[PDB]
């Protein structure tokens, strides 16, 4: 029902196992927890926003807005989207 | 060939922008060529005259991103409303669109990715590939 | 109405949503069920505001327009252990590194 993301620096996210299964790479890791030596939390606190964004907006026809992304954090997100296929 | 068909039988149209960004309509005409037209700030909308079977996709205007039109990608005209959205983009994608939004394209060079992240961000969105990419289907 | 939450305890964080007529205490028990404390062991807050058991989220300060898919409200949660309750902690996420060129 849930799966917990662990990050870089050891924070822990609990996430719907669909939500995470929006990554290619977390649906083959899985199939209980996964640990992510090389993404820190600042990071994977977005990720998952993404998973419950994309969850929440595909299939509809009521206006998505923007999925925020702050410059700061733009350059990590890019490579962890990039590995988890998302 | 995705071109319009020269029915010659008027239909009127309403543009509705229902996103961010200034979007550009484009028109494919008879032989296949996308046509520009007069972007629509975002939220905006507009009344068209087009006609029926012709072809329509829309675009970021500034950037080339694609955009949904009543949930799809092309829309043809029937006897009109036309909802232009955002898709939701790949978070990959919208990465690569943050940083190409914040980057002159002369220094993705100097940034510190893999080769392959690199030329990601050259592969800017584009209607002429979207057009191979929708030939096929 | 939905509302998107991230309930957040220590290094813990659950990412859930909920309606937004639901209460406090229902909240509890999902995150009974998610860290296997029953509502008894736990505390929910809003920013450093306790939270009572039988008012809605919405009362609460979650609603459609503060709690969105791509930018959740944040629940704080706190335990007990033996008697008393500990004090809320909830650890910060790292920090970026500073910006290249813009
Ligand atoms: C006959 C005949 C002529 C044409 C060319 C044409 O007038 N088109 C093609 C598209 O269906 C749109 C339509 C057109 O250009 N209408 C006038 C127009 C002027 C301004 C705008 N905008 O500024 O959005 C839209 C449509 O197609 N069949």
């Amino acid at each position: 029902m849930y799966v917990k993301l662990i990050s870089s620096d050891g924070h822990e996210f609990i996430v719907k196992r669909e939500h995470a299964l929006t990554s290619g790479t977390i649906k083959a890791m899985l199939s209980n927890e996964v640990n992510f030596r090389e993404i820190p939390s600042h990071v994977l606190s977005k990720v998952c926003m993404y998973f419950t964004y994309k969850v929440r907006y595909t299939n509809s026809s009521t206006e998505i807005p923007e999925f925020p992304i702050a410059p700061e954090i733009a350059l990590e997100l890019l490579m962890a989207a990039n590995f988890l296929d998302c | 060939v995705l071109r319009s068909v020269n029915s010659r039988e008027p239909s009127q149209v309403i543009f509705c922008n229902r996103s961010p960004r200034v979007v550009l309509p484009v028109w494919l005409n008879f032989d296949g060529e996308p046509q520009p037209y007069p972007t629509l700030p975002p939220g905006t909308g507009r009344r068209i005259h087009s006609y029926r079977g012709h072809l329509w996709l829309f675009r970021d205007a500034g950037t080339h991103d694609g955009l949904l039109v009543n949930q799809t990608e092309l829309f043809v005209p029937s006897l009109i409303f036309a909802n232009i959205t955002l898709p939701v983009y790949t978070l990959k994608e919208r990465c690569l669109q943050v940083v190409r939004s914040l980057v002159k394209p002369e220094n993705y060079r100097r940034l510190d990715i893999v080769r392959s992240l690199y030329e990601d961000l050259e592969d800017h969105p584009n209607v002429q590939k979207d057009l191979e990419r929708l030939t096929q289907e | 109405m939905d509302v998107f939450l991230m309930i957040r305890r220590h290094k813990t964080t659950i990412f859930t949503d909920a309606k937004e007529s639901s209460t406090v205490f229902e909240l509890k028990r999902i995150v009974e069920g998610i860290l296997k404390r029953p509502p008894d062991e736990q505390r929910l807050y809003k920013d450093d505001q306790l939270l009572d058991d039988g008012k809605t989220l919405g009362e609460c300060g979650f609603t459609s327009q503060t709690a969105r898919p791509q930018a959740p409200a944040t629940v704080g949660l706190a335990f007990r252990a033996d008697d008393t309750f500990e004090a809320l902690c909830i650890e910060p996420f790292s920090s970026p590194p500073e910006l290249p060129d813009v």
